RNA sequence: AAAAGACUUCA
RNA sequence: UCCGUGAUAGUUUAAUGGUCAGAAUGGGCGCUUGUCGCGUGCCAGAUCGGGGUUCAAUUCCCCGUCGCGGAGCCA
RNA sequence: UACCAUGGUGGUGACGGGUGCGGAGAAUUAGGGUUCGAUUCCGGAGAGGGAGCCUGAGAAACGGCUACCACAUCCAAGGAAG
RNA sequence: GAGAAGUCCAUUGAACCUUAUCAUUUAGAGGAAGCAGAAGUCGUAACAAGGUUUCCGUAGGUGAACCUGCGGAAGGA
RNA sequence: UGCCUGAGCGGGGCGAAGCCAGAGGAAACUCUGGUGGAGGCUCGAAGCGAUACUGACGUGCAAAUCGUUCGUCUGACUUGGGUAUAGGGGCGAAAGACUAAUCGAACCAUCUAGUAGCUGGUUCCCUCCGAAGUUUCCCUCAGGAUAGCUGGAGCCCCGA
RNA sequence: GGAUGAACCGGAAGCCGGGUUACGGUGCCCAACUGCGCGCUAACCUAGAACCCACAAAGGGUGUUGGUCGAUUAAGACAGCAGGACGGUGGUCAUGGAAGUCGAAAUCCGCUAAGGAGUGUGUAACAACUCACCUGCCGAAUCAACUAGCCCCGAAAAUGGAUG
RNA sequence: AUGAAUGAAUUAACGAGAUUCCCACUGUCCCUGUCUACUAUCCAGCGAAACCACAGCCAAGGGAACGGGCUUGGCGGAAUC
RNA sequence: CCACAGGGAUUACUGGCUUGUGGCAGCCAAGCGUUCAUAGCGACGUUGCUUUUUGAUCCUUCGAUGUCGGCUCUUCCUAUCAUUGCGAAGCAGAAUUCACCAAGUGUUGGAUUGUUCACCCACCAAUAGGGAACGUGAGCUGGGUUUAGACCGUCGUGAGACAGGUUAGUUUUACCCUACUGAUGACAGUGUCGCGAUAGUAAUUCAACCUAGUACGAGAGGAACCGUUGAUUCACACAAUUGGUCAUCGCGCUGGUUGAAAAGCCAGUGGCGCGAAGCUACCGUGUGCCGGAUUAUGACUGAACGCCUCUAAGUCAGAAUCCAAGC
RNA sequence: GCCGGUCCGGCCGAAGUGCCGCGGUCGGCCCAACGGGCGGUGGAAUCCUUUGCAGACGAC
């Protein structure tokens, strides 16, 4: 069976154009002191032949510190997907994008690493992420 | 290995598969769902014409998930649906070599419609009064005789299929004049009764509104748009070859190994795509009617308001939908202004899939890209025009 | 007018 | 990996005609000198491992471990 | 601010750089100097950083505004708010 | 006769980004061996005319202390 | 490659000699403005060169071409004509580069019908018999040589 | 003739004609037997002298047939089912502990028609049931062991299935 | 198996020279699309070469051990674009 | 720096034979695993299978078999990495460990290196191995190998040499046959609607919720079946929407030109900036099943052999696999 | 009496394909399954022209 584990979640309720392949770099929505991450893996895609995994709004994230905290730079650490600049397109059908690409740090408990958020939140990954959720002080 | 390394799945399927022309311009079924339900009242499928797409807006239903209740879009094809003239009734035999038709009985009329049947199913554009078509009997010698077949066809117990034909000149986007010939099986209860039922119903037209009702689960089946000749990535969905220049660009590297010294039937190879028969299952019916005169159409406030199934100005090189019409969700194969085949879904257990319907909210009767809403809208407009609006 | 060098630390 | 080329005392390094093995330095013992050192007398090797030929093999063959040099094309 | 003249300053230190408010004064030390320059008295200056303005005899205003930025705050999270 | 919202030209004339460079706090590419502790090796220079009298400018050059050529000095026989 | 004698290099940038003013110092010479412009100098036109697509072409437009890119461009530069040096010789800022599509020794004609233990080929019928692929020698092993294996033509009348 | 096949078999060939044969073969393809007497195999083993070409081993197999030898049998077997076992004495050693039942003496008898100091199941250890031997019910062959055949097993490969 | 004019080390400027890192950017890439041009295609006209012992199906097998053809099996309506 | 005559009489090299070497297996089972050969681990010895490493040979080619690695594209094997169903355990849950059936579908994206291989990183359900002339140059690529230039080290008196390193260093052809993809296309009394012998294959997998903080468990932790939602991957299709394009056509702004404004030209095949039907994909948007027979296995009835026995005669179930369902 | 085409109709037949009977007529005790004629009597499509849902041509 599965090498554990947890974290794939559940459904997310919308759809999401993937925006941020391998080695794309990404703003960090928290203040743990993190100020710009660079995403290695996303928690649950598979891929083919010559093509870059690519992430979205909602996956749960390994990222790397490009700059950032003393426990970050150059720390590997898990995160989540929070903004993305490319399209989202809801139930109601009413598609949404963000101004920045932005991923806030991540405990292995799913819980943020950090204090505060900085901008607002998809719903969509606060409904996912409860305990992101609970740290957002806008939520679109 | 030997190699490579890095492996794929194969572009593009072998079930569809010769990727060739179609025999036919009208599609054909090989199999029915099953007697199973009242008699041929149940035609087994009805046809009609893809007129475009738009839209609906719906009141919904399901319940597990976050979002919930309430209004939601889904995605819609119009086809213009005009009723069709079950013409008569074919009698086929159960054989050890295949079913085989034994004799047919037909209504009195049909007479446009089979000259129209000789064009293309026949040939020569009909001008001065030609092809021929054979006239009926002395009335009740040949019903005699005919009743003499009905009684041979109702003893031996005949699987009933029906003769029909669609009498086009009730669509106006196909300005086309000309009848398209289809058989459709008959399906339902006993078989003496599901004779008698199709006999009552070739001597008189069958609309939409009698074989499939409204949010129903139809298998609709069609010819897809040609494109002509293609290479392989846009006929299989194989690469480019990446380098910056290159002897060759599109194309496969081997079309073999070294052995076979034959190129395989599997491989991706250039050819014609398109004009491809396929039946797609499982569409949801969202809404059957008429332009009026059936309905109607939506409400005033609320449920949820009136629009005339068009976008105005016509959808895009079809027309204006003006008469019998058929909403059937998502995609629909084909072009525009060719015919498709809808038939009940052929999967019973028989179950969900859909159960429950699920108030028309909105149709989408646009009015949108610069103007918009309907009524106080075109209002607004003519005041700014105002000769020439 | 001279062959020939060294020589531990603190007291 | 092929053709060439060596080894001798602690260490660096002479040598033979088949009967015979050295040097220098280093070291071991005395004397210098108050004491060390500079200097001065005295001393001390299974000739790489290995088998064979012969009256007698450090010396003449064959093998091998090591350290050397020199080649290894037209892909 | 126009036009005309090309200047004016500096081997008696101009222009420039650094400096862990200036004076009245404080501390020393026999005197000389050194040191210190501040909280107080006096004059000047600034009110998170910077420019501008109304009002009023007088402000270029800590207890007024305008408003960019910096940073906390309120939110029935529209907007206010220091 | 007063003259609201207001829109334009001109001027004083904010803040982000465009410079390019200098300064400060810093870290730091890579690198030289100046002093030092006592517990080291090398030689025995200087120290007595130091066993070749010292020192000195100057170049050369040496394991190094240094050596010596040239000229100068007596803090020298 | 040399020699002779001609010709060609838009325009722009940077700014060496050293001297004026202004100013300093006893002098020495110095500071700041400023002028002038040196250069196998810079960015680049005519002109030269030929880096990249490892593109186009590859029975071509072409027996080394085309397009776009890229380097040099007042210099040991480029180039027209008149012109030296000739075959183990010339010329070479020397790669074995270049000497008329031919260069680790030009081309032509001749010697010449070179020479090849190597490859290829060698043209009418039939009959009787019918192989060797072994042995010694040999700069001998892709050949020679000498028997061995054969065959014809004659002569004679034992042999397991 | 061997599917094909330089060298295996038959056979050494002038041409032709007819006859009979060799090797090898006789269900069809393919002339000629769906030949006779008997026996084994059911795996499609398997249609095969020889071959780079046709694989199959060590080892195993109550598959099946067959041969043989010993012992046991109506003085009643083998198996199954059912039924009998008092006392010496809670067997001596050894050891928390054997005490039928961890390990190791030792295995006799009175009282008896049969009746072992016991065959496997026990609880820390103490706690019961069966069983040796003997008997009934049943009725006929049983068991041991050597030997041999075929088959079975060991037995996974690459474009598509065959002994032609 | 470094080493001093068989030059050692070192080094500013210069470079269509070799390797590496960053920002800027981007269709190289995720992953492909539409579109232009000239070709293509079709028409009239002009009109070639290479090459050619060979008839020209597949799967197996065999064979000088890599068969378009032998052998057994299996398939094939020609011709033409 | 080469040249010539030849040879597959003889190498490298692909192929073929072999299979010591390599890979994998069986047997036996000393022994280890607290005690226990066989939960697992397992030596010596021994028999094999494969042909995919290496070696050997010299059959094939030297009037020419294009090299490694890579890419893409088709197909396969099974000695199965995952997924399905299984058996055992030193399987309390539960992560697991070993093994059986089984090839349907999956088997990834990156950092160093030309690398194959391999190391590393995060992923994943897991990121299996092995053939098809080391599949694949009348496809590509051209980094290595492997010409002519040159440097270094080593060797050599030297020319020059090295399984020693380095920088630079070319990729020809118009398809006759055949093969398939795709379009045509006579005979027969006609066109059309059909049947369906037969031929291709389509769905794979995951996460999460219900169940349940339940079972099981001292506790710590922590399951299942359906029932529900959604998404990775693949397929088909359409284009309402969102996204691209938009060299119909209409606008801003040059430079220069038609005397001048006005209306136009050229600057690419659209001067540049702005945007549509149609076509398309940013995973845009729609659509992807019970029964029958089996394998391993777990059982029923049951003899040979009165008992026992899952099978031998018979039978009940049982895999993502087979057949059907279905295109 | 026994047979062979026939008028008129039924059963496998659900096609191709056949058979078997109530009342009589031409006949007995060559050419079936195909055809090839000398003769009597009797009751459509391609193109075109303009286009496309289609499309390299052809096709549709």
């Amino acid at each position: 069976m599965s090498k554990r584990g947890r974290g794939g979640s559940a459904g997310n309720k919308f759809r999401m154009s993937l925006g941020l392949p391998v080695a794309a770099t990404v703003n960090c929505a928290d203040n743990t002191g993190a100020k710009n991450l660079y995403i290695i893996s996303v928690k649950g895609i598979k891929g083919r032949l010559n093509r870059l995994p690519s992430a979205c709004v909602g996956d749960m994230v390994m990222a790397t510190v490009k700059k950032g905290k003393p426990d970050l730079r150059k720390k590997v650490m898990p995160a989540v997907i929070v903004r993305q600049r490319k399209p989202w397109r809801r139930k109601d059908g009413v598609f949404m994008y963000f101004e920045d690409n932005a991923g806030v740090i991540v405990n292995p408990k799913g819980e943020m690493k950090g204090s505060a958020i900085t901008g607002p939140i998809g719903k969509e990954c606060a409904d996912l992420w409860p305990r992101i959720a609970s740290a957002a002080n806008a939520i679109v | 290995m030997s190699h490579r390394k890095f492996e794929h799945p194969r572009h593009g399927s072998l079930g569809f598969l010769p990727r060739k022309r179609c025999s036919r311009h009208r599609g054909k079924v090989k199999s029915f769902p099953k007697d199973d339900q009242q008699k041929p009242c149940h035609l087994t499928a009805f046809l009609g014409y893809k007129a475009g797409m738009t839209h609906i807006v719906r009141e919904v239903e399901k319940p597990g998930s976050k979002l919930h209740k309430k209004e939601t879009c889904e995605a819609v094809t119009i086809i213009e649906t005009p009723p069709l003239v079950i013409v008569g009734l074919v009698a086929y035999v159960k054989t050890p070599r295949g079913l085989r038709t034994l004799n047919s009985v037909w209504a009195q009329h049909l007479s446009e419609d089979v000259r129209r049947r000789f064009y293309k199913n026949w040939c020569k554009s009909k001008k001065k009064a030609f092809t021929k078509y054979a006239l009926k009997y002395d009335s009740d010698a040949g019903k005699k005789e005919i009743q003499l077949q009905l009684e041979k066809m109702k003893k031996y117990a005949t699987i009933v299929r029906v003769i029909a034909h669609t009498q086009i000149r009730k669509m106006k986007g196909l300005k086309q004049k000309k009848a398209h010939l289809m058989e459709i099986q008959v399906n339902g209860g006993t078989i003496a009764d599901k004779v008698d039922y199709g006999y009552k119903f070739f001597e008189k037209e069958v609309p939409v509104e009698a074989v499939f009702q409204k949010d129903e689960m139809v298998d609709i089946i069609g010819v897809t748009k040609g494109k002509g000749y293609e290479g392989v990535v846009t006929r299989w969905g194989v690469t480019r070859l990446p380098r910056k220049t290159h002897r060759g660009l599109r194309k496969v590297a081997c079309i073999g190994a070294w052995h076979p010294a034959r190129v395989s039937y599997t491989v991706a190879r250039a050819g014609q795509n398109g004009y491809h028969h396929r039946t797609e299952m499982n569409k949801k019916i969202y809404k059957m009617g008429k332009s009026g005169q059936e309905s109607h159409e939506a409400c005033t406030e609320f449920d949820r308001t009136e629009k005339d199934i068009t976008p105005m100005g016509g959808f895009p090189h079809y027309g204006v939908v003006k008469g019998d019409y058929l909403m059937i969700k998502g995609c629909c194969v084909g072009p525009k202004k060719r015919v498709v085949t809808l038939r009940q879904s052929l999967l019973k257990q028989t179950s969900r899939l859909a159960l429950e319907e699920i108030k028309l909210k909105f149709i989408d009767t646009s009015s949108k890209f610069g103007h918009g809403r309907f009524q106080t809208t075109d209002e607004k407009q003519k005041f700014y025009g105002r000769l020439k609006a």
